[PDB]
């Protein structure tokens, strides 16, 4: 019965990011 | 810990808890409910329900404690 | 929540799926298709109509009603049978 | 004819084993008749009917994880790929005369299992039946109450359905990957790897028949040695001391009760088995990682567990570079239960100082700390309990999931307190309400009005009167109606429409008069001889 | 009194139907939103249709 | 006694004196109808007689049913399936019964006609007489002093040591067979061998592997290829990754593949189309600003608390709940636990359009999927 | 060399009288065999449930 | 020190079940000692022995008849329609260490 | 191999050549003809369980 911590590696943002490019896959 | 008036069957099985037992137990309940205002909710209703449960128990075990610090109950 | 499906006509069902009132998911033409669509209703109107094959259903919800049915039917039948032929003092 | 032939047998056997004196110990052996001594052997009944059927469900189950599709008599369930073991389950449910009967049987006399051990503990605990000499019998208790539960959840587990797939995936996968050190480790020992394994299933299937009802056979014959040779202990009484035991003998009347109990049970479970559903498989279809369902609720025995991992507030640790996440404490819980079910007696003789040799029980009326303390275990367990059916409790009664939430969080703690306090008073009550009819005598319901005005109650005092002496309490239970001592009467003897002749009623009431008086009689010429 | 049992009754009913009636705001709908008069079409299960009404009429 | 007053004693003196041997006195046994001929005893004699014979015609009646009655599983809205559904009833109902009924009958006999008893043992417990105590005491301790082992101690740590290495050798050799090491690079990997925890499906293989978003039809073909239109909003789909290189499901291989990627505990993907109004409430998570395309967000289907699937998607509120123990994800803030025994925010999978059009995953997961463990950040 | 007696065979005359005078008594006492129609129905019964089980 | 704990052991053994007379007399049993008496006792420890390799061997086998295409390491079997209860027999013999000595010495 | 030609050879030739009941055996048996797939686990639960009980 003890106190709570928040995970080290889940902070927000505020950046707003680019539109994701289209795909392309490699053949093999 | 009791007297036959206070608990008439004392002699017959465990009767008495010192009352230590039980002012920490008050204590550490009051403790678990303000713990457990961190954590995640938006909301702050269940906040103000365990502050006023804590300020109940708190309340109960300060009025008992004072009233054997002073003589009245025992 | 999410209600019981039992007392609901087909259409209901088909524009439940096709436009999400509230807190439901919208499940579009395409999502799910027509056909689809139908076989789900299908299976819902099934489920609502069929018997329970075992005795009575206790709801349909699984452990809770079960531990509840024992509970209040075995363990008070039990305990009353034991009362009967045990003693009192 | 009989008669030659059982003489001839028994000069057989006595010849060739020579079991004389054994047997006639063993059938003059006393037992007394409360009811409540009755509540173990429920356990016991039930287990033989969770051995019989369970050898039955052994003949038509294939615990195999192996995937196939389906192509048997359910329609709703034609084409679909299901594990081995859902198929043979399917199979047993639809394709065996019976099947369905001897499944719901079985899952029905496990939940009889669980629930007489659960009552036969509170029991053993309320009357203070773990004192010495009977604390291992108490460790050995909890170890098969233990037992049972996880025997239980693997039985149930065994049929790999969505419901129960998700319990594993839930309890045995995430609450033990997360164990500080050797969680991960602990995990792939178990399923062979990941958790949607090919293993599990067989394994369990041979936990489940073979290793845990062995370890349960023979913790139950040891537990029952420890109570036979240890004589049952007894509740205070008129020819009861800590040196005898007052009852009845084996033969014929303890033998007789045992197996007609042991039919009457048998008879409930049958009837549950027959008129009720439970565990529906096919309405479930087949476990599949992707798909869970809202009423996720193991049987009821593990309930409290997940009202725990309900409750407890998301608090996680993150040591260096490591992760301690919210499971663990759960699992945490559940030692620290156990633990403090495994060595109450020891506890509670350090605390008290009490290391007397005990066979007379107490009423819980007359130990108010401990009946305070079982019943704050008993209401954190029915609060946890009913928090793991809390999303069925909001859909039934209206009441926001949060809100049965927040109701279970503060009532973990205060509730328990409340209902300490409560049986605290209450027990102490019951015993002033014991003094208040030893001291004055029943109360009759008869009240008078005196020449002079006074309304007064009659009293029946149980002994003499100088107003009567007051007694002294003998930690037995006292009368406190006029009918429990005979005042009522009896009936007109007959068959409820028609009287027998008023020569056979006084025949009989004056027989029954006579044996009544030489019952009391010759325990009273007992208690004052050996007092 | 006449019947000493049928008072204790009396007195148990009247807590059990004033904590069911008062239990409505434990609903998330709320307890009775109709007044205490409970006139006929706003009460019907098309007006007012939560479950606060309904422990309020038990 | 002797054989001779043996020979002449009657029974209940014979039943006296074996439990005076006993321990056990019998201070109160009398027969339960001491009055001869009265029609009460023919009632309760009739009434046992009732109750197992009840039991009896239950019993032929549970043969009977099982036998004849219609058993065999009849299809939905069919004719007969009211006896199929009363088949198991009946079998319960008979069976039941008649148990219940010969119990009931037995326990009547005993109360009516077995004479009433009140019989006192002598527990004869605690402490053994001196006698027993101090030969048994004596019996092992002579064992122990005749055997010499104790002043011999090299003979006596010897056996301590071959036992115990014996002991630990045999412990070690049965329970290292289950020992597995959970961190054992097995995965393939477009960098590697890497351990199962550390990968899922939607994990690279060959470093452009394209991996499409498959709806599960749930029939030959159960997953398709589909387009961001197919997901109106407000809508929810699960996904699963799916490559052009694992079939349709015709060949048994292909359903092998099809088979592993659906049985994946880490494989079902959330994908969520938020409605335009409301993406300006979207809070997005450090290091994942590009990881949607447009209104649609996938997310992981696996609940960080316990690994079951946290699939109940309110729109009205963008609310990702699991059913197992109530945890609450807030889809417009990086799937952040809100409410519950939940720690930690659910995995965003990147998600973009192939030239085709088809919606595919945009890379990996950037960080472990399920449940947490020691190993994890 | 340790030696021990057997002490078997039939048993002393007092345990076997009184093992007999005890289980008779409990038979006898019990009424049952004056009784006709209860023991017939018992024995119907328990062959019934034991056919059909 | 496991003197004085050997006599409180027995003393507190002694108060809760009183087996000093039972005990005493199963201590004081004669048996002959001829060597074919001995031999009844084999029958009985190779019995044991089945039993606790044998629940070994329940962690590991899974009985089915299921159709399956082997895929493990022992190469001359691999590609092999076989059962799923052969299938994991060949995997206690080659898959687990200590599985084919378990099996040995089981049979 | 060498323990299903076993199983067919002693377990079903010899339980089906019996007179009047030959065949009703094999059938409850073997859950049907030889090549079943409810004899491996019946024999399973007969071996690791049922038998050593009874042993
Ligand atoms: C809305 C609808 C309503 C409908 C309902 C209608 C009902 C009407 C409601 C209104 C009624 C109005 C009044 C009715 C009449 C009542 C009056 C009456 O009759 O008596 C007179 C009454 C008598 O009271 P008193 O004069 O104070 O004397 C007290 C007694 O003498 C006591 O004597 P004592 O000294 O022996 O006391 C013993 C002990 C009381 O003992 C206890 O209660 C403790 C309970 C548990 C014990 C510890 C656990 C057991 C040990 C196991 C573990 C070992 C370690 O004292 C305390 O400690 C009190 C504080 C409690 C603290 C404990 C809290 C937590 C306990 C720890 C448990 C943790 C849970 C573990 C679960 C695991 C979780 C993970 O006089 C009053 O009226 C006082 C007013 C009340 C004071 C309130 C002031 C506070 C401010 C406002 C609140
Ligand atoms: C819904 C449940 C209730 C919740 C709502 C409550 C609303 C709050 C109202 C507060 C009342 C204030 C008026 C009383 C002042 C008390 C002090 C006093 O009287 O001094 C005289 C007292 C006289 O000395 P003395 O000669 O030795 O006493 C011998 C006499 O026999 C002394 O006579 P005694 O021993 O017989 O006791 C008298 C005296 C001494 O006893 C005490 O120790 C009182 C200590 C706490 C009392 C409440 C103050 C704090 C309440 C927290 C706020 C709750 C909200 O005070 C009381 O006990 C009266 C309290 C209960 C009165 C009514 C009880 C039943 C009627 C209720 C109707 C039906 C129930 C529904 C509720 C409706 C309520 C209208 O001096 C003292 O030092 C006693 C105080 C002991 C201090 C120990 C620490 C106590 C812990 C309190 C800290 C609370 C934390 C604050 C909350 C922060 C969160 C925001
Ligand atoms: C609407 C609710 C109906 C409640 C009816 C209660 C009204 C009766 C009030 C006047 C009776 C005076 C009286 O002393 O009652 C005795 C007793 C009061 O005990 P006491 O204070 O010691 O009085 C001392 C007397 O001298 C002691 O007098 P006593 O020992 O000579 O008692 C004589 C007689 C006194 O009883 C009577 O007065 C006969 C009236 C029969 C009423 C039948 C109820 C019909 C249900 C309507 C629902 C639609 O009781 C009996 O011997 C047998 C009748 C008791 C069975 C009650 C019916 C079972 C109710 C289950 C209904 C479920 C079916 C629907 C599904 O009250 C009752 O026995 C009835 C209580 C019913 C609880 C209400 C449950 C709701
Ligand atoms: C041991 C006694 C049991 C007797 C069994 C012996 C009978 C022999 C044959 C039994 C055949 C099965 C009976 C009928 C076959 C059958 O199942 O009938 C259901 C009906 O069920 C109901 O509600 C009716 C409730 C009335 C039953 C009352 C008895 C319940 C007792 C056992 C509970 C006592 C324990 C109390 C617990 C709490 C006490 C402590 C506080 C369908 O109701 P339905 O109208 O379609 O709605 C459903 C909805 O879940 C939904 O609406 C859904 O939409 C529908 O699909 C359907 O499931
Ligand atoms: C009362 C118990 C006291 C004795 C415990 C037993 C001794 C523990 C060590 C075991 C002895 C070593 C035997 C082989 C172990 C070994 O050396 O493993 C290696 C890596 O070990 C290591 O460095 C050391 C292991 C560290 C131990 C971690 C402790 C966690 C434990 C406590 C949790 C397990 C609980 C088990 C409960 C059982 C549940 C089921 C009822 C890498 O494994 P892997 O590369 O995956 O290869 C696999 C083959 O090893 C392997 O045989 C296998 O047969 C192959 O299939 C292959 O997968
Ligand atoms: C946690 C919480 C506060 C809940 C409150 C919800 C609630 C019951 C509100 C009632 C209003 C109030 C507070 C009234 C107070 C006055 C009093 C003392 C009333 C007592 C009567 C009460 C409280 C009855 C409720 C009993 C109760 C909650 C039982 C648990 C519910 C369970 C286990 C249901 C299981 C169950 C279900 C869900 C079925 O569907 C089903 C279908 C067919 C057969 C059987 C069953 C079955 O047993
Ligand atoms: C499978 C589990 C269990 C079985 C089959 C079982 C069975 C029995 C039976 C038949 C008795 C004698 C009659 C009676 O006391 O009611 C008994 C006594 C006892 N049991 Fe249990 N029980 C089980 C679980 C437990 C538990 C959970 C506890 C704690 C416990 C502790 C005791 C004790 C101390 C006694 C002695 C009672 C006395 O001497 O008065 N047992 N048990
Ligand atoms: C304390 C003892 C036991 C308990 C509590 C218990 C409990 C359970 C439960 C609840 C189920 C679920 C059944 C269903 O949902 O259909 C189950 C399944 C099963 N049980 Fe048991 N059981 C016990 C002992 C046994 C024994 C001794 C055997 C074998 C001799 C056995 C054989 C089986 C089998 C084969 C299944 C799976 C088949 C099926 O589910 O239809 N059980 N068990
Ligand atoms: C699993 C099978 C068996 C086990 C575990 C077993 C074990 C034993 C043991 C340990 C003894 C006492 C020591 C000895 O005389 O060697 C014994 C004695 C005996 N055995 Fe067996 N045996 C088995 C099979 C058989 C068979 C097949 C027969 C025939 C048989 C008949 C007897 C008899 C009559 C005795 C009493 C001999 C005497 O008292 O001197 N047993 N058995
Ligand atoms: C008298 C007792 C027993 C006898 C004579 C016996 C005999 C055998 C034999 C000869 C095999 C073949 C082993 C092989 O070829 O690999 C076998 C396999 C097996 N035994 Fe037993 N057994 C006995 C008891 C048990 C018990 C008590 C268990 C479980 C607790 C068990 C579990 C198994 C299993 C699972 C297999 C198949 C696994 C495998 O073949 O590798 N057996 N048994
Ligand atoms: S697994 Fe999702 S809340 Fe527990």
């Amino acid at each position: 019965a003890l106190s709570a911590c928040s995970p080290p590696g889940e902070t927000a943002s505020s950046e707003p990011g680019t539109t994701p490019a289209i795909w392309t896959g490699s053949p093999s | 810990g009791v007297d036959v008036e206070d608990v008439p069957s004392a002699e017959w099985g465990w009767s008495h808890m010192p009352i230590g037992v039980m002012h920490i137990g008050g204590l550490l309940s009051a403790a678990f409910l303000l713990v457990m205002m961190r954590g995640n909710h938006v909301g702050h209703v269940e906040d103000w329900f365990l502050i006023g449960f804590a300020a109940v128990i708190v309340a109960l075990v300060g009025r008992n404690w004072w009233l054997r610090r002073r003589g009245w109950i025992r | 929540y999410a209600p019981d499906l039992g007392d609901a006509n087909p259409a209901q069902i088909y524009t439940a799926m096709l436009t999400g009132p509230q807190n439901m998911p919208k499940f579009s033409d395409r999502q799910l298709t027509p056909d689809e669509k139908r076989d789900i209703v299908a299976y819902v109107r099934e489920s609502a109509e069929t018997p329970s094959y075992g005795g009575y259903g206790l709801g349909g919800f699984g452990p809770a009603p079960e531990g509840m049915a024992m509970w209040i039917i075995g363990m008070v039948a039990a305990i009353g049978v034991a009362m009967w032929i045990g003693s009192r003092a | 004819d009989f008669a030659k032939l059982a003489a001839a047998q028994g000069d057989a056997i006595d010849s060739r084993y020579h079991p004389s004196a054994a047997v006639r110990r063993q059938l003059n052996k006393v037992f007394p008749t409360h009811w409540s001594f009755l509540l173990g052997e429920i356990a016991l009944y039930s287990f033989i009917i969770l051995l019989l059927t369970g050898v039955w469900l052994t003949l038509f189950f294939d615990p195999s994880m192996a995937h196939v599709t389906y192509d048997g008599v359910y329609q709703p369930l034609r084409g679909v790929q299901m594990s081995r073991a859902y198929e043979t389950a399917l199979d047993i449910s639809f394709e065996v005369r019976g099947g369905l009967f001897v499944r719901q049987v079985h899952h029905w006399a496990a939940l009889m299992f669980a629930a007489s051990i659960m009552v036969h503990l509170a029991r053993i605990f309320f009357t203070g039946a773990f004192r010495r000499p009977r604390e291992a019998n108490w460790v050995i208790g909890s170890l098969l109450l233990i037992l049972a539960m996880f025997e239980g959840y693997f039985g149930y587990s065994l049929p790999d359905d969505l419901l129960s797939g998700t319990g594993i995936r839930a309890a045995l996968s995430g609450i033990t990957m997360g164990m500080p050190v050797i969680g991960t480790w602990l995990h792939w020992a178990l399923f062979g790897g990941d958790f949607p394994g090919e293993i599990l299933i067989p394994r369990l299937y041979a936990l489940h028949i073979l290793l845990i009802p062995g370890i349960i056979l023979a913790l139950i014959g040891a537990h029952l040695a420890l109570v036979w040779f240890q004589k049952h202990t007894q509740f205070p009484g008129p020819g009861r001391t800590e040196t005898n035991v007052v009852g009845v003998r084996v033969m014929p009347v303890f033998a007789v009760k045992s197996g007609a109990f042991f039919a009457m049970i048998t008879g409930v479970l049958g009837l549950m088995g027959g008129l009720l559903t439970i565990n529906p498989i096919w309405n479930l279809g087949p476990y599949k990682p992707s798909q869970v369902s809202a009423g996720s609720q193991p049987d009821f025995y593990m309930m409290w567990t997940e009202g725990l991992a309900r409750l407890w507030p998301a608090w996680e640790f993150y040591p260096f570079g490591h992760t301690i996440p919210q499971g663990v404490w759960v699992a945490v819980g559940m030692g620290l239960v156990f633990a403090l079910l495994i060595a109450y007696p020891f506890i509670e003789k350090k605390v008290t100082g009490d290391d007397a040799h005990h066979n007379l029980l107490q009423r819980p009326r007359d130990v108010p700390v401990r009946t305070a303390i079982g019943s704050m275990a008993i209401a954190l367990y029915l609060l946890l309990t009913f928090a793991c059916m809390n999303d069925i409790i909001a859909l039934k009664f209206h009441i926001s999931l949060n809100a049965t939430t927040w109701i279970g969080r503060i009532g973990m703690v205060v509730l328990p307190a409340i209902v300490y306090f409560v049986a605290y008073r209450w027990a102490i009550s019951l015993q002033r309400s014991d003094r208040e009819v030893l001291e004055h005598g029943v109360e009759t319901g008869i009240i008078k009005r005196l020449p002079h005005g006074a309304y007064v109650e009659l009293h029946q005092p149980l002994g003499p009167v100088d107003h009567p002496i007051p007694l002294e309490y003998a930690g037995a239970p006292l009368p406190k109606r006029m009918n429990k001592l005979g005042s009522g009467g009896a009936p007109g003897t007959g068959s409820f429409l028609f009287p027998d002749p008023a020569v056979e009623h006084e025949a009989l009431t004056e027989a029954a008069h006579a044996s009544e008086h030489k019952s009391l009689t010759a325990l009273k010429e007992h208690q004052d001889r050996i007092h | 009194v006449a019947f000493p049992r049928l008072n204790a009754l009396s007195f148990w009913l009247f807590l059990f139907g004033a904590l069911i009636a008062i239990a409505g705001f434990i609903t998330p709908g709320g307890a009775a939103d109709f007044g205490w008069t409970a006139y006929s079409p706003l009460t019907d299960a098309i007006h007012s249709p939560g479950a606060g009404g309904d422990l309020w009429i038990m | 006694p002797t054989d001779a007053e043996l020979a002449e004693m009657s029974r209940e003196e014979l039943v006296k004196l074996g439990g005076k041997i006993d321990g056990v006195e019998t201070i109160f046994k009398e027969p339960r109808w001491p009055v001869p001929g009265t029609k009460a005893e023919k009632r309760t004699e009739r009434l046992v007689a009732y109750w197992l014979m009840l039991g009896g015609l239950s019993g032929l009646a549970l043969l009977l049913v099982f036998l004849f009655w219609p058993w065999e599983y009849q299809p939905f809205g069919s004719e007969g399936e009211f006896l199929y559904s009363l088949a198991t009833p009946l079998y319960g109902l008979t069976f039941g019964l008649s148990i219940l009924s010969i119990g009931i009958g037995a326990v009547l006999f005993q109360k009516k006609f077995i004479p009433e008893e009140i019989s006192v043992q002598d527990r004869h417990d605690g402490r053994s007489p001196e006698v027993h105590r101090k030969t048994v005491a004596a019996n092992l301790t002579d064992a122990l002093e005749g055997s010499t082992l104790k002043r011999r101690k090299v003979i006596g740590l010897s056996l301590g040591i071959g036992l115990g290495a014996f002991g630990a050798g045999t412990l070690v050799a049965f329970i290292g067979g289950l020992i597995k090491n959970p961190w054992k690079p097995v995965v393939p990997t477009a960098e590697g061998k890497k351990a199962v925890l550390w990968t899922s499906g939607w994990t690279p293989r060959f470093k452009g592997e394209t991996i499409y978003l498959a709806r599960a039809t749930g029939r030959e073909s159960p997953f398709v290829k589909m387009r961001p239109e197919d997901i109106d909003a407000g809508g929810m789909e699960t996904v699963f990754p799916w490559r052009e290189s694992d079939g349709d499901g015709t060949t048994v291989e292909s359903e092998h593949k099809l088979t592993e990627i659906a049985m994946g505990v880490r494989n079902p993907v959330m994908l969520i189309r938020i409605k335009p109004a409301d993406m300006h409430r979207v809070i997005k998570r450090k290091g994942q600003e590009s990881f949607n395309f447009g209104e649609l967000f996938a997310y992981t289907k696996v609940c960080s608390h316990l690994g079951c699937p946290s699939s109940l998607y309110e729109q009205q509120t963008y609310r990702i709940l699991c059913p197992c123990h109530q945890s609450q994800f807030d889809a417009l803030e990086f799937a952040k636990p809100i409410f519950g025994p939940a720690a930690r925010a659910l995995a965003q999978l990147p998600i973009t359009i192939d030239e085709d059009g088809y919606l595919v995953a945009n890379g990996d997961f950037v960080e472990p999927v399920g449940p947490a463990f020691w190993e994890r950040k």
